[PDB]
């Protein structure tokens, strides 16, 4: 008879795979465990920095490289502080010997179900949507909207200096009051 | 479909099934991007009237343009295949020499500015049709009239002139 | 598949080849002495796993802020076509408020470890 | 496209990593013998000939040299630090330009990219230094981290005056934009500060503190050997190349020129090439003129003295450009 | 000509107890609409920021050091200088929001606007701005005064989105010029 | 009409299982650590 | 031994610069800025150089009603 | 639904952490990761720039936020001389 | 979304259902008529349905299993091959768009 819808593969032009996606979520949650689980403070800030990477990755391959690169340079600036402040204020050793009971484990089984139940209806459809007919998003081009595309940072710069300002001005007095106050309380007297 | 750039996409999917005998049929527009890039001035020399009357019947009707000015888009088309046409019939050698020249640049005018010199002045010559570029300075030379291009890998011989309309050699 | 993906598989598979190499190929005698912490000859209390005092940490502090504040100026950079006069007046305000900020740790001295 | 895309990307990759770890090699046999010629001397002349088989001899010794796993080393930490100071600093050569571009990734954000990739590198110089759990080791780790306290600012606002004029991000873009002017001669003292900026990151004298021989023993790397101490060296001199390059990109005019295609293409990374290699000199020339500068005069040169100066251009070169109608277009063009 | 259209942004309608002139106007408009009381009102108000921590030493010395109290007024002087100004503008421009008496300002605004439409300029001037940007600035200043005591602001955009309808202006200038031609024709 | 012995079930779990919570709560606030099974 | 500002400000001026030239200096670059915005944009219009026109970043919809075309219709086709 | 794991996690860490100081202010930090991460991945499914910007906000005052924190925690251990949460 | 700033340095796609709702509301509810908002219980919904697609996954959804239980069903005689398919609309490769199109 006639088909008419035909499925095919696309040759080059083709995307990423989204099993990498799934890869990169097991290690993030992997990852995150293991920064609160670890004895060694050292080893919990690598699986942080570690952490933050695979988000950033996982940012990257959606598309958002700007934010996926910020967030990484902006961390590893500031697990490295982590790290420096680890070594001034901890005992490493004496750490390593401090332990965890497991009298935790009753109150994490519930704590965990609780939350993570209340907290899934308060998501989105775009959000749980991938959790034998499934659905496939389709998608094509424009040329209007397509005359001179600007890359997700250009976007944020088209309306975080103008549309939205305030959000600067604000922001830039919160960096203020930390760059006096953190100095404030540490500053060796003279 | 979307309008989103795909992350992930491995898969390409088709409809064989044709628009219906009520719609009117209008064959296509046949050129690449290299040869419609070198007749899009002369595109809008000639189609100018009816590029902006489609766009305005869909900004007229929001949101349902597409299905509302269908004869608009099938006059575009039609008005746009009668320069290829004209640019075929005459101007053919001027016409490939610049668009092939432009498929090996990047698809930059300025690197290829003296075959756009030659196509412009043999596209005027029997069309009457001119490069028209809205809101160029006054107090400089317009860029696509400039012997000099700084940002052109090769320099433009000296000997290459750049087409004015009017004035003699 | 992209040259992007298969460089990050040639530069590990680098890492492993030498790794392999020496983990493979070189003598391997592991004893006492040999495996002790190097302290120009003669052993010393071990105090590296023990809190050690940084005089510079004021710098980290405000490292972290500072670099917070220059990731808020590369939108702009890349924005400046459509930004014009009034949004470089608001980047001019951002930077001017920062700055003050800057004067405040050069001032009090924070930044100059004696 | 023509033939497979795998096999493409798969050739892609082979001609800048095997061409560029060729190219590291000889950097430091380049160095030895040009320090060495500053020295009245001559350096490598005898492994190979000229001294041109002395890099491979040094790299087979220690891979057949045995390794020591430290007993108060963390020692998981101990092989990953050099793993990633190894892995990271190779990954910038990824959006290098050896041509209009022609890069392994023509990133619109290869300047973050790298600013990302710079960064990883220096944390594996911090995890394997405090790893070892020696007092030298230890002493060194920590020099490293007040280095990029200092150099990582300097850098990246000295590349944003950079982006102020290119409008890009893209290094493929900045370079084209130099076909108007070099940016060595509008910003002549941002090429100054960025270049020593470029020393200071990679741990280079007059500023080579984490790994200093006078006043540590060797510093992070002291209780490292065989391949790990391999990893740190082709980490620090890749590093070198990869930063000179990026000030041949960003000042430059990178690729710019002071079998139809081959011609073009190899005029490209010939170009390019010898810019960089006017650089790798000024690295040697630099390290073979100065004495070593202290790591809390470091701090405070670039933190009260490059700094201020940087933030006054910040301020003053888009009220120029303003002024003068001169905003770069941010869409795709060049 | 007529425009056509002269009112072509959606505005904000407060209520006020005096006509609206403008809800965003440029800043030369507020210092030049200013009464000479305003000048009177932000100078007093500038002398008593340093005037209260003259007086307050007087009665109470802060007991501070040979050089501090001279630093500590030319903090005074700057703050008291400042919000002097803050004060001295917010006068003016709540006149032109119509939340002061102003038919002194309602009347001189009738005229410079019906002025510039009989000599065909454009009522609020010409930006270089774009007529996005013009927007932007437009919805970033309009009634910005009445926030003047946390974060103030100022408009320096010659955009033309300012709340009111232009048919007024336009309506006398026509009949202005209806006028004058009648009082030609006896020549 | 309703099921006084269906419902005394249901307020039983709701209100006890209030009682698992502060019970799990009142385990992991415990010094002397005596297993998850206490 | 150091000078006062505001004792004598031309005075401070010279030992800054002499003394403390990186902050002073830093003073001097971040102050031209607003002096050019302030300064070279009227030099520039008194001398003629005129501000290009914004180039278009959407496509531009002409103003006022459809100009009621006719040509390029169906019966054009063959 | 990783975002909701993560977030699970930073609130645990902080929680039932019976480590140090340093840790509880890293388990601030997941969670901040965790709620900046779902407004991402809304943003690319609504098409929205704002919540970029959102991010954006988020990662500087957590950034701040781990100043004041640090700042704060060498106040205090320069006077109780650990940053060991105890328990008896 | 409602911001009418999308990724691209265009308008977000769910701009002009936010428009409309919003436009819906001023134009119909006041004071004196409470329940003129109630016009905007559709306008409303269908932001919702540009924003999170749940109509439209369930509308493909059930003609997703109704078209593919018909294509089991349906009369099986030659399949085309992948390479027939990118041949359709090619210079010089008319038998292969006519066996496409079962023409
Ligand atoms: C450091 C202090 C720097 C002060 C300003 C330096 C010189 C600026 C140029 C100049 O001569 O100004 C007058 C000059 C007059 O030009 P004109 O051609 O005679 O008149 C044109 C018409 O105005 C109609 O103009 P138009 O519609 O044709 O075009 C609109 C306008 C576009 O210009 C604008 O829209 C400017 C935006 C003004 C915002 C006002 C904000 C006020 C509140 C501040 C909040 C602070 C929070 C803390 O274009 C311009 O006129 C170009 C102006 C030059 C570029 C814009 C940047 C200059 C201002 C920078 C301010 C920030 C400096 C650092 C602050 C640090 C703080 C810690 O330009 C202005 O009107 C801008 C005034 C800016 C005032 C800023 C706030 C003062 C209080
Ligand atoms: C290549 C094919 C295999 C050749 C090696 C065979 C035996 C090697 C041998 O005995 O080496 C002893 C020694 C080391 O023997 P080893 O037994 O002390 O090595 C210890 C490491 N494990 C425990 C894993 C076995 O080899 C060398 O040091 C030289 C190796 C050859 C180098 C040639 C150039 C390599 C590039
Ligand atoms: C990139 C440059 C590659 C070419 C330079 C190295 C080529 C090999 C040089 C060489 O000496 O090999 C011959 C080698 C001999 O190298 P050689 O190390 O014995 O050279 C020593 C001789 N003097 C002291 C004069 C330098 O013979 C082979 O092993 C083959
Ligand atoms: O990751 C790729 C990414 C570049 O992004 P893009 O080019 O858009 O995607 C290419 C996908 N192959 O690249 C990036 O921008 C991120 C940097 C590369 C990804 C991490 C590389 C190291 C991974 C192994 C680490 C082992 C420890
Ligand atoms: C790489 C190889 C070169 C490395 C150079 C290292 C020099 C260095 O670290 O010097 C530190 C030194 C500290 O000096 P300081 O205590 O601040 O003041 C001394 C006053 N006699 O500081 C100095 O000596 C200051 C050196 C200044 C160099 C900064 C870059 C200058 C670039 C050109 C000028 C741009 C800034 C000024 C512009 C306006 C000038 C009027
Ligand atoms: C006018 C002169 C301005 C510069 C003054 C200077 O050279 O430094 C003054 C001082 C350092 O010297 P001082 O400690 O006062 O020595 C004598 C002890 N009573 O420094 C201080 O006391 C203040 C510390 C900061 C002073 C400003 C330094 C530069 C600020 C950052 C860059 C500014 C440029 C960008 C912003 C635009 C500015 C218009």
């Amino acid at each position: 008879s006639q088909i008419s819808l035909l499925l095919l593969k696309e040759i080059y032009t083709n995307g990423s795979t989204h099993i990498m996606l799934d890869i990169l979520s097991v290690l993030a949650v992997i990852s995150g465990i293991c920064v609160i689980i670890s004895k060694n403070p050292i080893v919990s800030v690598l699986h942080l920095i570690g952490l933050f990477a695979y988000v950033s990755f996982y940012l990257i391959l959606i598309g958002l490289n700007f934010v996926g690169l910020s967030y990484l340079i902006v961390y590893i600036g500031a697990v490295s502080i982590l790290f420096l402040f680890i070594l001034m204020l901890i005992n490493i050793r004496t750490s390593e010997l401090q332990s965890n009971t497991s009298n935790s484990i009753p109150l994490t089984i519930l704590v965990g179900i609780i939350i993570s139940s209340f907290l899934f209806k308060m998501l989105p459809y775009g959000v749980i949507i991938s959790n034998k007919n499934d659905l496939f998003f389709i998608t094509s081009k424009i040329w209007d909207g397509a005359l001179a595309e600007n890359n997700h940072i250009s976007s944020i710069g088209n309306i975080m200096y103008t549309n939205y300002n305030v959000w600067l001005i604000l922001a830039s007095f919160i960096l203020l009051l930390a760059m006096v106050g953190a100095i404030v309380i540490t500053i060796k007297p003279r | 479909m979307a309008t989103r750039k795909p992350a992930f996409n491995q898969h390409v999917l088709l409809d064989t099934t044709p628009l219906p005998d009520s719609i009117p049929k209008v064959k296509e527009i046949g050129a690449s991007s290299a040869p419609l890039l070198s007749a899009s001035f002369f595109i809008g020399a000639r189609c100018k009237d009816y590029n902006d009357d489609y766009m305005q019947c869909k900004n007229e009707n929001p949101g349902r343009g597409e299905f509302e000015c269908l004869k608009e888009g099938r006059r575009v088309t039609r008005c746009a295949r009668s320069v290829l046409k004209d640019i075929n019939t005459h101007c053919l050698e001027q016409f490939r020499a610049h668009w092939q020249c432009l498929d090996n640049n990047n698809q930059q005018l300025w690197q290829c500015r003296p075959a756009e010199w030659k196509l412009n002045k043999c596209v005027y010559e029997n069309l009457k049709l001119e490069k028209v570029i809205p809101d160029q300075p006054k107090n400089s030379t317009p860029v696509h009239l400039r012997q000099r291009q700084i940002f052109a890998h090769h320099a433009i011989p000296p000997w290459e002139r750049p087409f004015i309309p009017g004035q003699p050699e | 598949m992209s040259a992007m993906s298969i460089y990050i598989i040639f530069v590990s598979i680098i890492a492993i080849l030498f790794l392999a190499i020496d983990l493979i190929f070189a003598p391997h005698n592991p004893y006492k002495e040999k495996l002790s912490a190097f302290e120009c000859g003669f052993h010393s209390f071990s105090q590296s796993r023990s809190p050690f005092n940084i005089s510079f940490f004021i710098y980290g502090l405000v490292f972290l802020l500072l670099d917070l504040e220059i990731l808020l100026l590369y939108p702009f950079a890349v924005s400046e076509y459509v930004n014009s006069a009034y949004g470089l007046a608001a980047a001019l305000i951002f930077i001017g408020i920062i700055t003050i900020g800057f004067v405040y740790e050069l001032g009090h001295d924070a930044l100059k470890v004696h | 496209m023509s033939y497979s895309q795998t096999i493409n990307s798969l050739v892609e990759v082979v001609l800048v990593l095997v061409p560029s770890l060729v190219g590291i090699a000889y950097v430091t046999v380049g160095e030895r013998k040009t320090m060495g010629s500053m020295q009245r001397r001559l350096g490598p002349n005898a492994v190979g000939i000229y001294g041109l088989l002395q890099a491979f001899a040094d790299a087979l010794k220690l891979l057949l040299k045995e390794y020591v796993g430290p007993t108060q080393a963390n020692l998981v930490l101990f092989f990953l630090g050099p793993v990633i100071t190894l892995i990271f600093s190779l990954l910038g050569y990824a959006v290098i330009p050896y041509g209009p571009g022609l890069a392994v990734n023509d990133l619109s954000t290869g300047i973050l990219y790298m600013l990302a990739v710079s960064s990883l590198a220096t944390y594996g110089i911090l995890l394997a230094g405090w790893s070892a759990n020696s007092k030298y080791a230890f002493l060194g780790s920590l020099r490293s981290t007040a280095q990029l306290i200092s150099y990582e600012l300097v850098l990246s606002s000295s590349i944003l005056l950079v982006i102020m004029l290119s409008g890009s991000l893209s290094l493929t873009v900045i370079v084209e934009s130099q076909r108007a002017i070099w940016y060595i001669l509008p910003l002549l003292p941002v090429f100054i500060i960025f270049f020593i900026g470029s020393v200071a990151e990679t741990n280079r004298a007059p500023f080579d503190l984490a790994e200093a021989e006078s006043e540590l023993v060797s510093g992070f790397m002291t209780e490292h050997a065989a391949v790990i101490f391999v990893f740190f060296f082709l980490a620090e001199y890749g590093s070198i190349v990869l930063m000179c390059i990026l000030t041949s990109i960003l000042f430059l005019g990178g690729y710019l020129l002071i079998n139809a295609p081959t011609v073009e293409g190899s005029f490209y990374g010939l170009s390019l090439g010898v810019k960089t290699s006017i650089l790798i000199f000024v690295f040697i020339w630099t390290r073979a003129s100065f004495p070593r500068i202290r790591f809390d005069q470091l701090m405070s040169f670039c933190w009260t003295v490059l700094l201020p100066i940087l933030f006054a251009l910040i301020v003053l070169v888009p009220c120029i450009l303003y002024s003068f109608n001169i905003f770069p277009v941010n869409i795709s063009l060049l | 000509n007529t425009p056509t259209q002269t009112y072509q942004f959606p505005s904000k309608t407060v209520k006020t107890d005096y006509p609206l002139i403008d809800n965003d106007p440029h800043f030369t408009r507020v210092i030049r609409y200013a009464r000479p009381s305003d000048y009177a009102h932000g100078l007093a108000a500038a002398a008593a920021g340093p005037a209260a921590l003259w007086l307050m030493e007087r009665i109470s010395p802060s007991q501070v050091g040979r050089g501090g109290f001279a630093k500590a007024m030319r903090l005074a002087g700057f703050i008291g200088l400042a919000g002097g100004f803050l004060y001295f503008y917010q006068r003016s421009i709540l006149r032109f929001y119509g939340m002061s008496e102003n038919a002194r300002e309602v009347e001189m605004d009738m005229r410079e606007m019906t002025d510039r439409v009989k000599a065909g300029l454009p009522l609020y001037g010409e930006s270089r701005l774009s007529p996005a940007m013009q927007g932007v600035a437009a919805r970033q200043s309009r009634y910005s005064a009445l926030f003047f005591g946390v974060m103030p602001w100022f408009n320096f955009v010659n955009h033309n989105q300012h709340g009111v309808d232009t048919a007024k202006y336009y309506q006398q200038a026509e009949r202005e010029l209806e006028a004058e031609r009648l009082a030609r024709e006896q020549a | 009409p309703k099921d006084a012995v269906h419902l005394g079930l249901k307020g039983a779990a709701v209100v006890g299982g209030i009682g698992l919570l502060f019970a799990a709560v009142r385990t992991s606030l415990a010094r002397k650590n005596v297993g998850p099974w206490a | 031994t150091t000078p006062r500002f505001w004792s004598t400000p031309l005075k401070y001026c010279r030992w800054a610069a002499r003394e403390r030239p990186a902050l002073f200096f830093s003073v001097v670059i971040g102050a031209l800025g607003p002096v050019t915005l302030a300064t070279v944009p009227p030099l520039r219009r008194l001398i003629g150089d005129v501000d290009a026109a914004p180039i278009p970043l959407t496509y531009p919809i002409p103003p006022g009603p459809r100009k009621q075309l006719k040509g390029y219709d169906d019966d054009t086709e063959d | 639904n990783i975002t909701l794991i993560l977030f699970l996690i930073g609130i645990l860490g902080f929680v039932l952490n019976r480590k140090n100081i340093i840790l509880m202010l890293i388990s601030i930090e997941i969670m901040l990761l965790s709620i900046t991460f779902l407004i991402l991945l809304s943003s690319l499914n609504m098409d929205d720039i704002i919540g970029q910007t959102y991010a954006i906000y988020i990662i500087v005052v957590a950034g701040a936020e781990s100043a004041i924190g640090l700042g704060i925690l060498v106040a205090f251990y320069r006077l109780r001389g650990s940053i060991a949460i105890e328990y008896k | 979304m409602a911001s009418g700033y999308g990724l691209n340095g265009g308008p977000s796609r769910c701009f002009p259902f936010w428009q409309e709702l919003l436009a819906c509301y001023v134009t119909n509810s006041s004071e004196d008529n409470p329940d003129g908002k109630n016009k905007c219980i559709p306008v409303m919904e269908d932001y919702y349905e540009c924003l999170h697609h749940r109509k439209e996954a369930a509308r493909v959804r059930a003609l997703q299993a109704a078209y593919r239980e018909a294509e089991a069903k349906k009369l099986q005689e030659n399949p085309p091959t992948a390479g027939q398919i990118r041949n359709l609309g090619l210079l010089n490769k008319e038998e292969d768009t006519k066996k496409v199109h079962c023409a």
